[PDB]
């Protein structure tokens, strides 16, 4: 009942610096590839005082 | 006449349980108006 598999470059993960490394040595290599944007955090705005807020909703029920 | 020998905070041995509210209750009357924050409550 073991996996058995017949695809070698399935346990390849190369691991590149920047995205323009990865496109060239796709291209290079000759592999049709897609690529996905980085999506990173965008900054939030945080307050200790909000909590305690004097007529908005973000009182806190408890702390 | 000047007395330092009595103890004259003899009021709290007739308190009962109520005496505070009652207090508050009556002390409602001479009160001022209280602010309001706009919202009924913060969940609101």
């Amino acid at each position: 009942g073991w996996a058995s598999t017949a695809d070698p470059l399935s346990n390849l993960v190369l691991t590149f610096s920047t995205k323009e490394d990865a496109i060239a040595f796709a291209e290079k290599n000759g592999w049709s590839y897609d690529v996905e944007e980085r999506k990173v955090p965008k900054p939030k705005s945080k307050s200790y005082g909000a909590n305690f807020s004097w007529n908005k909703r973000t009182r806190v029920s408890t702390k | 006449p000047f007395d330092n020998t009595t103890y004259k905070n003899l009021q709290h041995h007739d308190y009962s349980t109520y005496t505070f509210l009652d207090l508050n209750l009556d002390l409602s009357k001479f009160r001022m108006p209280q602010p309001s924050s706009g919202r009924e409550s913060p969940r609101h």
